């Protein structure tokens, strides 16, 4: 309470520094947006199986995008980068992270324990141990405190939309976590209650519906096309009563911005 | 990498790894070396390194370098000369002068406020982890038990904090704990610097709670709303009266007593923040003298 403003300010600084290179996928010879989408969808599955925090998923994705921003990776090694990143994210964030053996098992035994452990080392080296990165999730939980009154469906729907943004590098790589969270919270709020991005958050973030619009237009489309998207693990996940079955909710046809 | 360092002696053993005093041969800089023998890289090291690289403050031990050699991970820190615990033992017959206690507390609160403002919980404040130098600085060390927290907090690890410095909300098992647990530890350390004995030296969780209750009163719903509902609260708990707070740390005068009581408030919401404590009247005459010893 006495530190909310300081922390928010600090996270707004760090998200800029911790940001992946926007055009990195063009510079990768062997991997595509589609291959990355498959990877992230599989990580969602992994998180579901081991009951991992949503924050762990968001961190792992940040580690991967940052790693791939400087390191060229062949398609057959992409899943290894993804596996080490999720191991690292689990160690950072989880009370009880899964053991390394459990990460070897879920890779269908494509890789050995020694490969996973060497890739952990490399990821840490390449990221220079900077793992406390801001995520969409970390901004969402702060934005949730501005609901009047609190609504569980809005919260889960915001998390659902924020999670979908992880799947598609084009176009979400160009948006900062705080901005994506802004769009996601507004979209969830509007879908459930008919309400809009509140004045108190303009005050906090400096963002308005005008500055959120570009991201919001993209997120609206992704929401509309979600049942037809090739990757479905997030929709399946958000059917569960843990997240109030919010993926069953109908998107709005228009946003009237 | 390790070529330029000459080991001097072992200092001790923290959360994990071994710390050595060493000297940079080219610059002359004396450093502390945390050696980690390599389940992969430990989460405690992953947390410590990532957090310490963000935390740059005069009252937080400075991480200087991270060296990945063949089979081992070496962390290079600024060297400090002694821990607070050994310093208190050296003060057995003279005591610690008030200006020094006051200066140390003020510095620790600065260190803590910076941590909390950067979403970091230390979760292991105790005299052995508080390091002093010859110029009068005191610094937070051993971030192996630390973590980055969210706003609002989730449930985190329930093990946390060495028993003697462990907050009531941890002992009573609340779903959520936050920055207040570090403040509780500092309050215990404030009392300790004055009396030079531990405030609540229990050897079990129940013994710890009862010692706290006998000093501050058994908390009721008035002093701490929700307490009777907490997981590890028992209605059979003895109901001790809150004693004259001036009898808790007798040498302390009005301003110091006031600050200690705000640091040892039962309700984590009412417990003073490190940031707010910096402006307490207790610190109106604060200076930064060198240690009166060694
Ligand atoms: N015992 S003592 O009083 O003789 C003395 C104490 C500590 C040190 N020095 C020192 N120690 C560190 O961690 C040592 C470690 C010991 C175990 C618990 C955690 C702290 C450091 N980390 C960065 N810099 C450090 N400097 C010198 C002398």
């Amino acid at each position: 309470p006495d530190y909310h403003e300081d922390i928010h300010t600090y996270l707004r600084e760090m998200e800029v520094k911790c940001k992946p290179k926007v055009g990195y996928m063009k510079k990768q010879p062997d991997i595509t947006n589609s291959m990355r989408a498959i990877l992230v969808d599989w990580l969602v599955e992994v998180g579901e199986e081991y009951k991992l925090q949503n924050e762990t998923l968001h961190l792992a994705v940040n580690y991967i995008d940052r790693f791939l921003s400087s390191m060229s990776v062949l398609r057959g090694k992409l899943q290894l980068v993804g596996t080490a990143a999720m191991l690292l994210a689990s160690k950072f964030e989880e009370i009880y992270p899964p053991e390394v053996a459990e990460f070897v098992y879920i890779t269908d035994d494509t890789y050995t324990k020694k490969q996973v452990l060497r890739m952990e080392h490399l990821v840490l080296k390449v990221l220079t141990f900077d793992l406390a990165a801001p995520t969409v999730n970390q901004f969402l939980t702060q934005y949730f405190l501005h609901q009047q009154p609190a609504n569980c469906k809005v919260e889960s729907l915001a998390m659902f939309l924020g999670e979908l943004s992880l799947i598609d590098a084009d176009p979400y790589l160009k948006y900062l976590p705080s901005v994506i969270a802004g769009a996601a919270f507004h979209l969830a709020l509007y879908t459930v209650t008919g309400q809009s991005w509140p004045e108190s958050l303009i005050r906090k973030t400096g963002y308005t519906l005008e500055s959120l619009k570009p991201c919001l237009m993209d997120l609206h489309q992704t929401y509309l096309k979600a049942p037809q998207h090739a990757q479905q693990s997030i929709r399946e996940k958000y059917k569960n009563s843990k997240y109030h079955g919010v993926s069953l909710l109908n998107p709005p046809e228009t946003l009237n911005l | 990498s390790m070529e330029n360092f000459q080991k001097v002696e072992k200092i001790g053993e923290g959360t994990y790894g071994v710390v050595y005093k060493a000297r940079n041969k080219l610059t002359g800089e004396v450093v502390a070396l945390k050696k980690i023998r390599l389940e992969g890289v430990p989460s405690t090291a992953i947390r410590e390194i990532s957090l310490l690289k963000e935390l740059n403050h005069p009252n937080i031990v400075k991480l200087l370098d991270v060296i990945h050699t063949e089979n081992k991970l070496y962390l290079v820190f600024e060297f400090l000369h002694q821990d607070l615990k050994k310093f208190m033992d050296a003060s057995a017959l003279t005591g610690i002068p008030l200006p020094l206690i006051k200066s140390y507390l003020f510095q620790l609160l600065q260190g803590l406020a910076f941590c909390h403002s950067h979403r970091v919980l230390h979760r292991d404040l105790k005299p052995q982890n508080l390091l002093i130098n010859t110029e009068g600085a005191i610094k937070l060390a051993d971030f192996g038990l630390a973590r980055a927290f969210g706003v609002p907090v989730r449930t985190y690890t329930h093990e946390v904090v060495t028993l003697w410095y462990r907050a009531p909300e941890i002992l009573l098992g609340c779903k959520y704990y936050s920055t207040a647990v570090d403040i509780w530890s500092l309050g215990c350390i404030f009392a300790e610097m004055v009396t030079r004995r531990a405030l609540f030296p229990g050897d079990s969780e129940i013994d710890q709670l009862f010692r706290i209750f006998r000093t501050l009163g058994t908390p009721d719903e008035v002093v701490w709303p929700g307490v009777t509902s907490m997981p590890d609260y028992k209605p059979s708990f003895p109901k001790w009266a809150r004693q004259d707070f001036s009898k808790v740390v007798p040498p302390l005068d009005e301003d110091g007593r006031s600050l200690l009581s705000q640091m040892l408030h039962y309700d984590p919401n009412k417990r003073i923040s490190a940031k707010a404590a910096l402006a307490h009247p207790f610190f109106q005459d604060v200076t930064k003298p060198v240690p009166h010893l060694r």
